[PDB]
């Protein structure tokens, strides 16, 4: 009777550890798009003192 | 079919009108199947198997539990 808990936590839990690794690897990700989109912000520091 | 396989045809020395009961008896058959006890040894047995059991689950309690913490950390 307790064993059958034991399965359906066995399940859900490891779907629980697909779902932190995906989220993590995720938040790398949109740590990246953090790293990338200021490096060139400027590089956008070119463009705008030449202007000036 | 293997149950089927193995449940009929009687066991250990069991008397087949009632081996027969404990099938119809039985309840929860996939679970389940009949299995001939032998007098207070045998009940030994199935403790020393319930303990063997017991720790095993307990084990495995405690792997969900740890994969649950390193989750939460």
């Amino acid at each position: 009777e307790n064993g059958e808990k034991i399965t359906s936590l066995h399940r859900e839990v490891e779907k629980v550890k697909l779902d932190q690794k995906r989220l993590d690897q995720e938040l790398d990700f949109i740590l990246s798009q953090q790293k990338e989109l200021e490096d060139l912000l400027s590089p956008l520091e070119e463009l705008v003192k030449e202007q000036s | 079919a293997q149950i089927k396989q193995l449940l009929q045809n009687p066991p250990a020395g069991v008397d087949p009108i009632i081996w027969e009961q404990a099938k119809v008896d039985n309840p929860d058959s996939e679970k389940l199947i009949p299995v001939p006890m032998v007098g207070f040894k045998e009940l030994l047995r199935r403790l020393k198997v319930q303990d063997q059991m017991t720790k095993q689950h307990q084990t495995r309690l405690d792997i969900i539990s740890e994969d649950i913490s390193e989750l939460q950390k």
